[PDB]
């Protein structure tokens, strides 16, 4: 639910749209993170391990 | 990009002009 549950009700949303605001919230438009999300989800598991 | 649904948009110029 991303932010929702913290300043109220949890509201769900796909987790790639949950990233998408997120990169908006930063200068950076949602389409980047849809054209790369595959390279981004990849990539974030092994930022993880 | 991923589950882009196949729907129209509006243009708010054609139906004026
Ligand atoms: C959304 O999830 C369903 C499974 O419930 C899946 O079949 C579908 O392909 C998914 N769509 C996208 C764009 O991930
Ligand atoms: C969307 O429309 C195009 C053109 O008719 C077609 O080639 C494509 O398979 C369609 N995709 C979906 C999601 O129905």
């Amino acid at each position: 639910s991303g932010w929702t549950f913290g300043a109220g009700p949890a509201l769900q949303i796909p987790f790639p749209m949950q990233m998408a605001y997120r990169f908006n919230g930063i200068g950076v438009t949602q389409n980047v993170l849809y054209e790369n999300q595959k390279l981004i989800a990849n990539q974030f598991n092994s930022a993880i391990g | 990009v991923i589950g882009i649904v196949n729907n129209t948009v509006y243009d708010p110029l054609q139906p004026e002009l």
